[PDB]
């Protein structure tokens, strides 16, 4: 199938800091990839769709970019209510996969 | 748009797993995909199956003959029976809806935990 | 029975000048050189020539030739025309069936068979094949001794061979004109033509008639014609064949120095005397229809290997496409393997009905013998063969394929699917069969029209539907979609698959279209191909079909009627 | 020379018993049936057959046979081997080239060519074509004197004729052998074997070997053989050809009993007495392939009906696609439209690969006499015949398809992509044309090898990705995907074309997917096909087509040096 | 191509009336119809796409019903601000057709 | 987004027509295809091209080499010339604005008219 790699299992960053989170995939996604969110004690969270649109309910501090088999999820200012684990989702061929999922922190 | 996930919380391994989510303010045979999703202990989410609003289904390969999708449109209900279980499948149980013009999983159950012990 | 031939001169360009001469009851040879008259002879004897070229007149008894005279006369061909997948009792049989008078009973058609068997001595093999490829057979001898027999079955009077030896060995060649000088004795007027024989078979011809480049050279009895030429002019020295020495004087060891020296002879004087002295159906449509069906089918259960092939690549093949087309999905490549797999389908069908060339090309020459023989009809042999050989092993590959691949491939799981699918099938695999029959309706090689029948279908495979959009191509050139049989089939196919189908999981198309290019819906993509919705649109197909069928058989039939028989 | 075989005994099941005689300068005759060693004994006499079935020995001059023999002596085949699109001192001239020695001048070579031209009497058609189907030739008599003069022009001393008379007319084989006996006479021992002769031809023999069954029946003097027949108990009457009169004693008008009557005979006793008085590369790999290519080049261009047609078939063709896809739009039925005309062209271009079955075919016979009696390698020839027919004739194809549609199709207007797209015609053309040569290489009968081409190229058709999706395929039947030239030309030539073009109009995909399924860029179209999207995903193809190519090479290079050539 | 026929080339009409509009094409159309009002002195405005769906910016008292070759446009209890042409147009095929128009009047 | 149309309201028979769509608050060049209509009197609404986000052009091919489609993405404009006008193609000219994804004529400029008389 397609396996979605997540780098940075873990971060650790502070407020009003700029965080940048890695997705790579192990074959062309052509744009087929979403981010969710997921807080502790609550079921994921759909914050982007089309790796670059975001959802309507979420500031516009997160973007997304990217093209072929890298994607990017960019959280700048930071807030404290970003905390969280990220995961990237492909949704191109059929057994839909997720990547590891990235923690974030705060110093 | 309201999915709501219910069953055993605790099962006897290589017997059987069944849970039901219930859909309100939808018709589970008008137009969207009706998933699973898993999340292990040690977080990995895992796509099941759905099944769709025509009736047709489709599983995760990884998931060979152990699992099936069920409706029952008479209360909106939609049932996932996972067959001959292991303590390895002891995650936390989603259940989810998939849109398809747009491709991704916009609304959520709450979630059931199912811890597989003996 | 005594045929006299005065002055014959047949033209096409001349092939006989001037003929002149009587055949009474025993062995008369006609020898010469390959370039003479010596096989134009026997056909305006045997009255197997067009009689417009035809000039003198040929006599029997004082009377004129009666246009039952080749049903009263057997001609034996030069090769064989006996079916090598019957039995030497089945091919006497079939010809007693249809060279007999009905009014007979089964039980003396029988004793005819067995008289006849026994006066050639065929009885330890009157009952084994006579031989094909994949059968093993009898001797070349005796092959010539059963079409002898398709012949005396008739019991004729007067009975012409065309090169009795030409083909077999010294030792077989010598005993079977010891049959026929033994045939002669009885009162048979025996009437062939050698090609350079032996003196063992030199020594039983009764008279001897040579033709070279058109011109008679000699006339008369076999055994002065070595006299004629000694006293000519020529020696022949000791050990050398006088038929031999013959055509060395043919050769130059002066066509008009022989054709001279002959007119001025004896023999001329007394055969112009001599002929001066003398001058001076049979069955019902329905019989013969009935027993060309069962010698076809016959000949077709007796070649298994060609018949059983083309049943083990039906199945191998529908196993092959089952198991790359296992499980259609309802996602985005669904579109794409059921169009795919029904293109497959329906070209498959069309070119493994090659084949058919083979129908009428490779007995045509059995065909024009025993039309002229007064077998049959051009009707009742044409329907016969198509009943026996085209109907039952065009019929079968569809149900075998529909019934495999159907349910591996799971389509649309309706009885009426089903049937219509198999229906499709059965009609184009027809279509196609009869275009073949049509194109090799008449001819005598294979290679052309195979070759002409694979261009046909490359064209027609790309005005299907599936390589180009018929809805894009230029209007003087989109009228040319009409003569494809593949794009009915493919057509019928689509439309009976995809009517009640989606396509994208998640997406009530069938509601409303999201988005303006998704083509999520069967019925999207067949009207985005150029296809009808309505039923009207599905048996189009079938209408256009059988009317293809009855356009080409029609035109094989007048092919076969308007062939030159001569 | 004096050519002595003693004690012979071939073994294949035993095909001679014990042959034993002794031939000097003169005409040699061997006779016999069909089934007894006469063709046998002249192939064991001539070195053309393979020693390891061999008994007794073969000497000349009390010397045996060397390694030199084959080379120094002359064979002539039955049937024609001699070039019928060359001329007559075309072919003397491809001989000597490669028959004579390096040292030599061309006008040595050419007086040797002159003076062999004079001997046979083809002076007035030394420069008209031997004659093929659609190019009319000398007659069948001076082709024969032709294949006699490819012989003599290294001057052997002892000459092989395969049966020389056998298919020539009476007035033919007389003359021919008149020729052969003139020969006879400057000395050079004549050795051949006669289908029942006639008595004009019998009068020149000097010498008889009768062989019946593997047995011999006689050996000595021709004009000896009479009287020995008539004092070993029978007789022949007047008129009748001796050698119509030995087979008529062989037929049965015993083997054994002819066998003991020559053992226990005079000429037996003293060949064995005769018998027991006694014994008790030429050129360069470049000179080889240059006149290899060069006879193969003027045999293409004196075919131009089979080789002109194939570019006619190519305009035509190519004329009829740009005007049924005229105009390739970018939008809904772009995808479909280009994906189908990229099909036809690659599909097209391995079904038109076919007719290289007849490479090594048609000559199979010729390369296996002219590897025999040392004209070249199995490296130069095979070599020469590539680079002569299938090197320019496989190139053509693609270069005029290219030129005439990618413009009126209105294809990706880069220069490169036109290029890429010519290479890929070609190297699809050359891939399918290898496999083709490796199928049928060795093999005799063409209708075989083009089945089972026809037959693994429609299942490769299947694997090449638009009848059926390559990522859905079960994984235990995925892997036959890579043995698929279709699949690499299509996916090449898809790839090359699909890269930067917009298929919705109105909407820019390429930024973004608005809706899920819409397939609204070439790059979408590629990936959802299994292609990848990288320029190795591009060459990748043609690396796998070059090993291809160098594998079907290879086999078909195997398949020509372990052919039997004996 | 898709000739698009409109048969009530005229209507008349009053104030709380129901009136429907019906327009026919020669081809299937797959539900790729529109409908455009035009006021005098003013470019169209598109009213419902789809055949169904009904553009932002327009009462719920139009409504779009078709299929097949069938299309209707229903104006139940219509005002003065709905008196104009109507026209339905066609999407499916690249030279896009329009209907002949339907004009409303008021009694 | 915002369309306006510009150009000789009177033209000569058998010379051309060239009508100027300055486009604001959306670049020509970003997503949407750019269509002119005309409307002739004694209404009848016909489509006469439009030139795709990326250069591409079609035409209504009732119009036989009689129009061209050309943009100038300096200044964001894109022309309509008919040529060899007759008297009967006096109609009023729209430049409109095609989706794709929904597959509507959405934004229409104000039209303007043409008349050719001599
Ligand atoms: C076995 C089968 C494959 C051969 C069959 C046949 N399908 C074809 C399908 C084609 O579609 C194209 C590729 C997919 C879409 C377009 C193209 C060509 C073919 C052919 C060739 C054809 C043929 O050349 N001959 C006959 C019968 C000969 C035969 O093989 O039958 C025996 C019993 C084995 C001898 C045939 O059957 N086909
Ligand atoms: C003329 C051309 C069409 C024949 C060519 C050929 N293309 C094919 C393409 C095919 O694709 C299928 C249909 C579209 C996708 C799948 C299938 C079959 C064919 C064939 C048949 C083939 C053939 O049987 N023989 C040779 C050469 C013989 C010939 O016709 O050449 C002369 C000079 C006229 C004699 C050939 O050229 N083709
Ligand atoms: C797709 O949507 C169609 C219509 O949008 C659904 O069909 C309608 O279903 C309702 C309630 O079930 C009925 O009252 C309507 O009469 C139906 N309309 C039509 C046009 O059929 C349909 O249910 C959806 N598809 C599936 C597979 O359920
Ligand atoms: C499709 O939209 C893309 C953006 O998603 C356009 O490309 C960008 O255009 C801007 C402005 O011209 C450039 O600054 C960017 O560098 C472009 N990005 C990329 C990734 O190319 C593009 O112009 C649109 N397509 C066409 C054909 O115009
Ligand atoms: C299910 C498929 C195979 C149907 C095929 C129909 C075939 C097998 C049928 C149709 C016509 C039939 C033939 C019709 C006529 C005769 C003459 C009869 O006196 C003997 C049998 C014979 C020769 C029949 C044999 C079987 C036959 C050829
Ligand atoms: C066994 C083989 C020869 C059968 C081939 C002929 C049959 C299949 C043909 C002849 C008449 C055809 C049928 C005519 C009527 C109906 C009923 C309708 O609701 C759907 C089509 C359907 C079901 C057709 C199916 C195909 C059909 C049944
Ligand atoms: C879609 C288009 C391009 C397919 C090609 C159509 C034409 C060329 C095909 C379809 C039917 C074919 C004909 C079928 C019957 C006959 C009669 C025969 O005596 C010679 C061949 C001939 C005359 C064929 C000529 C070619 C033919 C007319
Ligand atoms: C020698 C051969 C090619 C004669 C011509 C055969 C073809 C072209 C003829 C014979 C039967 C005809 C078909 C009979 C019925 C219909 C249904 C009609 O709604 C469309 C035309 C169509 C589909 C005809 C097309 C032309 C047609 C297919
Ligand atoms: C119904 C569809 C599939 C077409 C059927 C075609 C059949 C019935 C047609 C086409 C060709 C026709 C033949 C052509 C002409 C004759 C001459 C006549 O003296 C005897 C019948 C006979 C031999 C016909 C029998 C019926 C026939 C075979
Ligand atoms: C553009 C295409 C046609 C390229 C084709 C290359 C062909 C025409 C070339 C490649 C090899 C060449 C041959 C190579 C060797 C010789 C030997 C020379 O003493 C005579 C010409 C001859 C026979 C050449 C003739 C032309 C030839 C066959
Ligand atoms: C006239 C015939 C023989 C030409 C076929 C051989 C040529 C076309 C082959 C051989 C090597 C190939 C080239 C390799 C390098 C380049 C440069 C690059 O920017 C694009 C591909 C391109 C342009 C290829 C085009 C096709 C190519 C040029
Ligand atoms: C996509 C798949 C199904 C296509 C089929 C591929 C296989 C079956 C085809 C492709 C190439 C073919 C081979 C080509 C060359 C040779 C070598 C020779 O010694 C005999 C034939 C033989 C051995 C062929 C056997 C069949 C073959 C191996
Ligand atoms: C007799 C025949 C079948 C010999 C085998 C030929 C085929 C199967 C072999 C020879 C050359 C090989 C190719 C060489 C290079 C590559 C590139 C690699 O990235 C994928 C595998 C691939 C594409 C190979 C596939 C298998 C291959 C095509
Ligand atoms: C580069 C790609 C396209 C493949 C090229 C294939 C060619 C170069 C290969 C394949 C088969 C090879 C031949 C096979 C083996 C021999 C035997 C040797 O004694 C002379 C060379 C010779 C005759 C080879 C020449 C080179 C050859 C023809």
């Amino acid at each position: 199938d397609i396996v979605l790699t997540q780098s940075p299992s873990s971060f650790s960053v502070s407020l009003g800091d700029r965080v940048t989170i890695s997705c790579k995939a192990s074959g062309y996604i052509l744009n087929r990839l979403a981010w969710y969110q997921q807080k502790p004690g609550n079921a994921p969270r759909l914050l982007i769709s089309g790796a670059t649109s975001l959802e309507t309910g979420f500031p516009s501090r997160f973007s997304g970019t990217g093209s072929g088999k890298d994607y990017t999820l960019s959280i700048s200012s930071l807030q404290t209510e970003d905390v969280g684990t990220y995961y990237c989702q492909q949704y191109w061929s059929t057994p839909w996969t997720f990547g590891g999922g990235t923690k974030l922190e705060i110093r | 748009v309201q999915l709501q996930e219910s069953g055993p919380g605790l099962v006897k391994p290589s017997q059987s797993l069944s849970l039901t989510c219930t859909v309100t303010g939808f018709s589970i045979t008008s137009d969207y995909a009706w998933n699973w999703i898993r999340q292990f202990p040690g977080k990995k989410l895992e796509w099941m199956g759905y099944i769709n609003f025509d009736g047709g289904t489709t599983y995760n390969p990884s998931l060979r003959g152990r699992i099936s999708i069920t409706r029952d449109t008479s209360k909106n209900q939609f049932f996932l029976q996972l067959r001959s279980v292991t303590p390895e499948d002891t995650a936390t149980y989603y259940c989810a809806t998939f849109y398809g013009a747009k491709g991704t999983l916009d609304y959520w159950g709450q979630g059931t935990s199912v811890t597989v012990s003996s | 029975a005594v045929l006299s031939f005065h002055n014959i001169c047949y033209r096409v360009k001349e092939i006989l000048s001037n003929i002149n001469g009587i055949m009474k009851p025993g062995l008369n040879a006609i020898l010469g050189p390959t370039g003479g008259g010596k096989s134009s002879l026997l056909d305006v004897l045997a009255a197997r020539k067009d009689p417009s070229g035809l000039s003198g007149d040929v006599l029997i008894n004082g009377a004129p030739r009666p246009a039952n005279f080749k049903c009263n006369s057997g001609y034996v061909v030069q090769d064989d025309v006996v079916m090598g997948t019957l039995t030497v009792r089945e091919n006497l049989q079939f010809s007693a069936a249809l060279r007999l008078a009905t009014t007979m009973t089964n039980h003396e058609k029988n004793e005819r068979i067995n008289r006849v068997i026994q006066e050639l001595g065929l009885d330890k093999v009157a009952d084994s094949k006579v031989g094909t490829q994949f059968i093993r057979g009898v001797s070349g001898g005796e092959r010539k001794r059963t079409s002898i027999g398709m012949e005396l079955i008739t019991d004729p009077s007067i009975l012409f061979l065309d090169e009795p030896t030409t083909g077999l060995d010294s030792s077989t060649a010598n005993a079977v004109l010891l049959l026929l000088k033994r045939m002669s004795k009885q009162g048979r007027t025996i009437i062939f033509s050698i090609h350079q024989p032996r003196y063992s078979i030199f020594k039983l011809f009764d008279s001897l008639t040579l033709l070279a480049s058109g011109r008679l050279m000699f006339h008369g009895p076999a055994q002065e014609a070595l006299g004629y030429f000694e006293s000519a002019g020529y020696h022949c020295e000791a050990y050398n064949n006088p038929a031999d020495f013959f055509l060395d004087i043919i050769n130059g060891d002066l066509i008009e120095k022989l054709a001279e020296i002959y007119v001025n002879s004896s023999f001329y004087k007394e055969t112009k005397a001599e002929l001066h002295q003398l001058s001076g159906y049979t069955t019902s449509f329905c019989h013969q229809l009935r027993w060309v069906s069962k010698r076809s089918f016959k000949n077709l259960l007796g070649n298994p290997q060609a018949s059983i092939a083309q049943i083990i690549v039906t199945v191998v093949l529908g196993l092959v496409i089952g198991a790359i087309y296992f499980g259609l999905k309802n996602d985005s490549t669904g579109i794409q393997n059921r169009a795919g797999v029904l293109f497959f389908l329906t070209t498959n069908q069309c070119f493994s009905s090659v084949s058919a060339v083979e129908l009428f090309v490779v007995e045509k020459k059995l065909f024009i013998h025993e039309y002229i023989s007064g077998y049959y009809r051009v009707s009742s042999y044409f329907l016969g063969k198509l009943l026996s050989d085209l109907l039952p092993m065009r019929m079968l590959p569809s149900i075998i394929f529909t019934c495999i691949v159907y349910f591996m491939l799971g389509l649309k799981p309706k009885a009426d699917a089903f049937f219509v699918m198999m229906f499709t099938l059965m009609m184009v695999a027809y279509s196609a069969s009869s275009m073949a029959l049509a194109i090799a309706a008449g001819q005598s090689v294979v290679s052309v029209a195979t070759l002409l029948m694979t261009i046909c279908f490359v064209f027609m495979m790309i005005f299907s539907g599936l390589l180009v959009n018929l809805t894009t191509i230029a209007s003087w050139l989109s009228w040319l979609q009409y003569f494809s049989i593949p794009r009915y089939g493919f057509t019928a196919l689509q439309h009976n698959e995809f009517l009640g189908q989606n396509f994208c999981p998640g997406l009530n198309a069938t509601g409303n279209n999201p988005c303006n290019y998704a083509t999520c819906t069967g019925e999207e993509y067949l009207v985005k191909q150029g296809i009808d919705l309505s039923p009207w649109g599905l048996w189009k197909n079938h209408v256009a079909l059988a009317c293809m069928i009855v356009i080409f058989l029609t035109i094989a039939y007048l092919k076969l009627l308007f062939l030159k028989k001569y």
